[PDB]
């Protein structure tokens, strides 16, 4: 295990899992999907303030949030990340997080075995995720389908307020 | 301002705010311990899950309902689902806008009284109610008079209700509901070689009857086509990758609603315990109850339940009385819907039970208030 | 990652336990007495019908280095047979510390089949192909659309030219064809 | 300051320091009475080979300790009272395998900490000699640092604080 | 005139005709097909060896047993085995006597199906009948009353039976049986440095269970007791020559069927399903059904599992209920008792399915006749 997790991870954590009621002005700044990094020292799990969407965007700037985000993804090495999903079944409509393991074949060992034997250290301190997603291959996670088939299966008819 | 209203049910947790159309939190209500040790080090494992997160890991995890038949069995895990869909679903603080629970008929009083509780102590609301979920149910049909079908994941229970005065003395209560007919499938598909023991594969179970079981308009005929040819008969896609091959009992087991002796029950079934209540309630109001028979739950949804009500109610009914059965399209979450329908009531506004009112009448108070 | 199976052969045993996220499951795991030093000496028995003869302890290591470095795992058996009946297109020469020069045919394919058909040595042991099928099989039934495609290999034994290639065939020869099966390969899973 | 990782397979001996890429010591795990040599002089040299582990478990107690003994003086010439070893097995392990390890390690080496951790798990870190990359990349982490089993911890406890702590 | 009656069982099968008291014919039900070549020419090599035969050629064959928790899953082989037990062993033809068959409840209908469809074609008796393992181990007993614990080599499985009236919705099935000890046995053996993982070995570990394993009165003191001294190991002869010293294992393999979690299993020990299905039953019956636990199979043979029953069960019951475990001397072979005992009944002998009768019928009388 080893790595543990700082005081400002878990506050964007509570921060994106509980919403309150919030001005129209600055409900445009939400997180929507944060990536999870390591310092020089590789002691803490810091999120990156370069790579990062925020709510407000969605739909505007960025026309796919999943989309625009296979790519922020780097493939040379192992990353984490949290994207807030909004799919539709054929029961309801659902709005959940999603816990994304990226981890791809490319990367050097010691940024995988870290991130690997330090996942029960971050995914013990994010309570009341349910969807886990791991993503090895980058052609598996930039699929599309994929996503409904870890949420809810068949069931899932559309994601991201589009049909699949 | 705005009101919450959290259909706190047996098998699902419909959870949002008041004023409108449908609910935003939907999830089974089931918490999750992990079974195995645990090897990896890391990654954020946690003690329990709840909701959707243990749906996804229900695979090492072993699923169990807090709520029985409409009774909390236990309640620190009841608490825990409260805070979960407070705190990590809709991201509310329950001191600012007023809850709205709901429960079944013929309720003990211990369960309500924790209700208020756990509500006023853990959470601190501003104000609550504990309402009846078929007289929601009722509210969001839009009228007033008619009796109320209500069966859902624990228990199914019957309210006739006229125009504005319900009839407590003819309120039926069976324990008979969607988890009964879980079980009544899971023992009756070892029949065929599939073994379904554990809690977390009992949700397949569940899946396949939510969305391959109907009732028949009559059982002796549809017996005569499944036993000749495979004509009735419809394959599975399982999540190992395996597929089934159903045959009566796509019809077998929903029939347990209407006759108990298959899982035991000694109890009427559905279609005679509302011809009995009826025939409790007053001689004038039989003829409006006979023509409004309002339907809700989930276990309301099966394709061709309505059509065997209407047969059968007009087989018990007398001839010349005319039978209506209203099979609402949302009828699912029609107790959320008479929830948040009534949540808006200006009216109503008045009889929220405070904590005000609560501090010198104790957890006492929802007993003579609702 | 923490989710799958782990397929670990090494020079004295071969062993498999189906790992989810961070919870293994003790009651699924499998030994199998079949590994590297097995093949060895599968490899000194057959190696004996060309007309070499490893008896003592100190050349039997000679044949483990012939083993490490010429000897593969085929797609099928019976293809790479009918090719090593026919023609000498498949033979290959080694340098031996002595100076001479031996000439192997299917034993570059037929020694490393063990691990797959154990019958060969004695066992009655399925291969290491259905051993994990049967583990799986043995495990929950929604963790394994998970360890399906999560075969992670390490070992040794597992550095064959070809022995992932044949271990997703057979995998998805015995699992059902809607599920997909990955071999993670790492080139440092010796 | 750096911990030494001790993949003592069944087949060959990886040990080394921590931080590193390649394990530095590697050789047969065999001893060899005259008709002893440890490792390549074993390979080397009229002897009677054996293997003291069988197939995870430790048939041999005596020549075990000795091939520790080995690999920590005559071959990387470095104590073990300075440095923490950690050590593999596999799971589905007997408990006294694991029990005579830790006894060793703390009784004969007075090690200051150790650890027994599980291969196919170090294996999967070294993913992001695999099994000794892992052990070599998880012993620099710093949340690893402090679940370590120390001598003072070991004390009061016996030989069964390993069952409770790994 | 007489009757047979042959209780196919899943590791052993007991054949003999009826109004005795001893079954006659006993051997495990396992075929043997050659492993090797055979080199040596002549001497009467054949292509199967069937139970004693396959025992003591185990070998150099290849056992397997064709019925798993209760299921016949080949059926070649299960032929094969009935021609054996009806002409090599009895030395009688099937189509004078009437035979009677036994089976598990909550059995798949194929297997009851298939079982007709071999004894009416194959070898055309002129009626039989399919009775249930545990009503037949429970006529053994004499008394009508009391529910049942029968546990053989496939599956374990608990009816309750009142004053002749069964109650088949609290029928409980437990895929727990010997075979699964048997497993756990060779799994936990290995930690002491013996490996049996062919099919021939594990009848050596088979034995050992047989005659080496028993059930602790509790688990934990009983550890205690296996952690310090070896005044609990005891040594056992192998038919190679060497000697092994098991210690805990004596206890640890037959808690497993009071504690699953051991072999993976999520299903509540025999001492649990009991007492559930008791609760599942009527609440005036309990007062009969919990002083009437009668027990059967070979599975109920380690020496203090009637002890550790009756204080599991006094421990979940009421206190003022009092608990009895009837633990006959001859439980091995009730089953078979009770087929005999029930074969001479002359009530019984009209209810026999007759050939005549199973002509238009076709393999679907089964069903509707037992
Ligand atoms: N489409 C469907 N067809 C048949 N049954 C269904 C369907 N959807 C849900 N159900 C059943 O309804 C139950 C849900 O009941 P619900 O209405 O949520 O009760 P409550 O309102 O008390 O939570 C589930 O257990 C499920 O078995
Ligand atoms: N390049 C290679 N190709 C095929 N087999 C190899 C290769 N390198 C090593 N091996 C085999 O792998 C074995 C080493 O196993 P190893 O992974 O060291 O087991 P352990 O981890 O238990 O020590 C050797 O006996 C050798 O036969
Ligand atoms: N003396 C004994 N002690 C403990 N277990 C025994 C004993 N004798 C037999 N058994 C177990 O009982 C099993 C036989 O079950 P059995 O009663 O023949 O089932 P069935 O009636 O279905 O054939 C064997 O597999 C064996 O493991
Ligand atoms: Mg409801
Ligand atoms: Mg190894
Ligand atoms: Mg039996």
């Amino acid at each position: 295990s080893g790595v543990a997790v700082s005081d400002g991870v878990i506050k964007v954590f509570n921060d994106m899992k509980v919403r309150k009621s919030s001005t129209p002005e600055e409900v445009k700044k939400r997180k929507k999907a944060v990536l999870f990094c390591l310092s020089e020292d590789k002691k803490n799990i810091i999120l990156e303030e370069g790579k990062e969407i925020l709510v407000g965007d969605v739909g505007q700037t960025v026309d796919d949030p999943y989309a625009t985000f296979v790519k922020m993804l780097p493939d040379k090495d192992c990353r984490y990340a949290l994207y807030d999903a909004t799919y539709e079944t054929k029961e309801s409509k659902k709005e959940d997080l999603v816990f994304i393991f990226w981890a791809p074949e490319s990367a050097p060992l010691k940024s995988k075995m870290i991130y690997a034997s330090s996942k029960d250290a971050i995914k013990k301190k994010l309570t009341g995720i349910k969807h886990e997603l791991q993503a090895n291959c980058y052609e598996e996670v930039k699929d599309r389908c994929t996503l409904a088939e870890k949420l809810g299966g068949s069931a899932v008819i559309s994601l991201e307020g589009k049909p699949l | 301002t705005t009101a919450l209203v959290c259909d706190n049910g047996s098998g699902l947790v419909k959870a949002g705010f008041a004023g409108d159309d449908a609910p935003r939190a939907v999830f089974p209500s089931i918490v999750g311990r992990p079974r195995h040790q645990g090897v990896m080090v890391g990654m954020g494992q946690k003690d329990s899950y709840v909701g959707d997160e243990a749906q996804s890991k229900r695979g090492i995890l072993t699923l169990k309902y807090p709520i029985e038949h409409g009774i909390i069995t236990n309640w620190d895990d009841m608490e825990k689902i409260w805070h979960h869909t407070f705190y990590n679903e809709l991201r509310v603080a329950p001191e600012e806008h007023p809850t709205l629970l709901t429960e079944a008929p013929l309720n003990p009083k211990a369960n309500r009284e924790k209700m208020t509780q756990i509500m006023f102590e853990t959470f601190n609301v501003p104000a609550m109610y504990v309402a009846i979920q078929a007289v929601l149910s009722l509210y969001a049909s839009g009228r007033t008079t008619g009796i109320v079908l209500d069966s859902g994941d624990g228990v199914t229970h019957n309210v006739p209700i006229y125009e504005g005065y319900a009839l407590p003395h003819a309120i039926m209560r069976l324990d008979l509901a969607g988890r009964d007919l879980t079980d009544y499938l899971m023992k009756i598909l070892t029949e065929r070689g599939y073994s379904f023991v554990t809690t977390a594969e009992r949700e397949i179970v569940r899946d396949i009857k939510e969305k391959l079981c109907y009732v028949a308009l009559d059982f002796e005929n549809e017996m005569a086509t499944a036993a000749s040819s495979s004509s009735l008969e419809k394959s599975y896609e399982l999540p190992d990758g395996q597929v089934i091959t159903i045959g009566n009992e796509r019809f077998r087991c929903p029939e347990t609603l209407f006759q108990p002796s298959f899982i035991g029950m000694e109890s009427a079934g559905i279609h005679e315990t509302t011809y009995n209540s009826i025939m409790k309630c007053d001689i004038d109001i039989r003829k409006d109850l006979y023509a409004n028979n309002v339907m809700s739950g989930g276990t309301t949804m099966y394709p061709g339940i309505a059509d065997r009500m209407q047969k059968e109610i007009t087989a018990l009914a007398p001839s010349t009385m005319k039978i209506k059965i209203i099979a609402p399209p949302e009828r699912k979450y029609s107790v959320w819907i008479g929830g948040s329908i009534l949540a808006s009531l200006s009216t109503f506004q008045q009889m929220w039970i405070t904590k005000q009112e609560y501090d010198e009448a104790g957890p006492s108070i929802v007993h003579r208030k609702c």
